[PDB]
């Protein structure tokens, strides 16, 4: 089966700019007799269905931009966005075509590049309501940072806790381009109550100690 | 076949 | 003109089967085979196989062969696939697609599979309020099955500052957070309200946030 690897898994562009993706095959896609390379280029965003925006390497689909190009042959291939849109902030696929079964790359994920942004941190106890049904959820939000690499970490009664955190990332902020997350460390009542002292700290480039939150109950 | 359409190989 | 219009979306327990259907119209059916492709978060996508109905040749990717079955009804101008003892692996967006990659190439809209064992749950809401000028509250919404729900912050009108997390599965459940932020003058001294809506369930949950 042909292997198709693609870098890197994601990239942050500067929109007006030029960008260059890779794709490689774990075998050569050109066919001697036609010399045509079988390597495709699909787009797809979320919720949409893929759109094929190159095959035979550089051959251009119907009603594609001309700000797309696909280059290379054998084994390494690049599709190029000059000037790339706001539009274009999508994941691209590669997929041979060479032969059976037909095998894609990882994607390449665009995403915009903007100011960094430290995070607005916030840290909230169960509700009374939750704790009456048996149970604690403590929640924090590390909202509208940039980039979107941050590690969080939890302190009861200033001791690490890893267990019962669940967390959740959201995808780009269209409009301002940041990243936000959720941390939520899940408790029973009873042992939420055996405790005194809950923190939620947040490292990110935009500073060298952590950003600290937390509450006594 | 080459006459229908399929990959290369 | 050219159309391929696909089943709808499908949730069933695991070890169900399941038959998505893929309706061509606006050419003549048996000219291009249709291929399928999955489409699964995290796994990029996949080619599963093709039937080509002009010639009934079938072709399938070894990993798929015992699992999917590829039919086609001329009559009808509609491809169909079968997927068979389903599992959380098998949960994704299905789609077919005509031809190879070149000027044929053209998909349906998708069809999403969920496989769980779950029943159809609405969420429980729980209000969060703190223990600056402006101020963060929160809603936690938990235990609902399907996806989605949709959060908003007095009915929409509280536009900004909100963010709603991707939800989390525990328990065969979706679990998710919604983060509001407000002028520090607004509240308490103003209600704020998380508006919840749960399509599958029917249900709306509207929970005030109280200090
Ligand atoms: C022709 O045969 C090839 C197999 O060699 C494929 O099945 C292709 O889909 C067929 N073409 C049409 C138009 O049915
Ligand atoms: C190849 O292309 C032709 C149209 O030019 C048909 O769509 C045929 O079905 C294709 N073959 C396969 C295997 O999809």
């Amino acid at each position: 089966d042909i292997v198709m690897s693609q870098s890197p898994s994601s990239l942050a562009v500067s929109v007006g700019e030029k960008v260059t993706m890779s794709c490689k095959s774990s075998q050569s896609l050109l066919y001697s007799s036609d010399q045509k390379n079988y390597l495709a280029w699909y787009q797809q965003k979320p919720g949409q269905s893929p759109k094929l925006l190159i095959y035979w390497a550089s051959t251009r689909e119907s009603g594609v931009p001309d700000r797309f190009t696909g280059s290379g042959s054998g084994t390494d291939f690049t599709l190029t966005i000059s000037s790339v849109k706001a539009e274009d902030l999508a994941v691209y696929y590669c997929q041979q075509c060479y032969s059976y079964p037909f095998t894609f790359g990882s994607g390449t994920k665009l995403e915009r590049k903007r100011a960094d942004a430290a995070p607005t941190v916030s840290i909230f106890p169960p509700s009374s309501e939750q704790l009456t049904s048996g149970g604690a959820s403590v929640v924090c939000f590390l909202n509208n940072f940039y980039p979107k690499d941050i590690n969080v970490k939890w302190k009861i009664d200033g001791s690490e806790r890893q267990n019962g955190v669940l967390n959740s990332w959201t995808d780009q902020d269209s409009k301002d381009s940041t990243y936000s997350m959720s941390s939520t460390l899940t408790l029973t009542k009873d042992e939420y109550e055996r405790h005194n002292s809950y923190t939620c700290e947040a490292t990110h480039k935009t500073s060298t100690s952590p950003i600290v939150k937390s509450f006594n109950r | 076949a080459p006459g229908s359409t399929a990959p290369p190989a | 003109q050219v159309q391929l219009q696909q089943s709808d979306a499908e949730l069933v327990k695991p070890g169900a089967s399941v038959k998505i259907s893929c309706k061509a119209s606006g050419y003549i059916f048996a000219d291009h085979a249709i291929h399928w492709v999955k489409r699964k978060p995290e796994q990029g996508l996949e080619w599963i196989g093709y039937i080509s109905p002009g010639n009934d040749d079938i072709k399938y990717n070894e990993k798929f062969k015992g699992k999917a079955t590829l039919t086609a009804d001329k009559s009808s101008s509609t491809a169909y696939m079968q997927l068979n003892s389903l599992t959380s692996e098998d949960s994704a967006v299905y789609f077919c697609k005509r031809s190879l990659p070149g000027t044929f190439d053209y998909w349906g809209q998708g069809t999403t599979l969920t496989v769980s064992s779950a029943k159809t749950t609405p969420p429980s809401v729980y209000p969060l309020a703190p223990g600056n000028s402006m101020v963060t509250l929160g809603c936690l919404v938990k235990g609902y099955f399907p996806e989605p729900v949709t959060v908003t912050w007095n009915s929409g009108s509280l536009s900004s500052g909100v963010h709603t997390f991707p939800a989390v599965l525990q328990s065969d459940l979706y679990t998710l957070s919604s983060s509001v932020t407000v002028p520090s003058s607004t509240w308490p001294s103003e209600t704020v309200t998380c508006n919840v809506a749960h399509p599958a369930s029917s249900t709306k949950v509207d929970k005030k946030i109280v200090p």
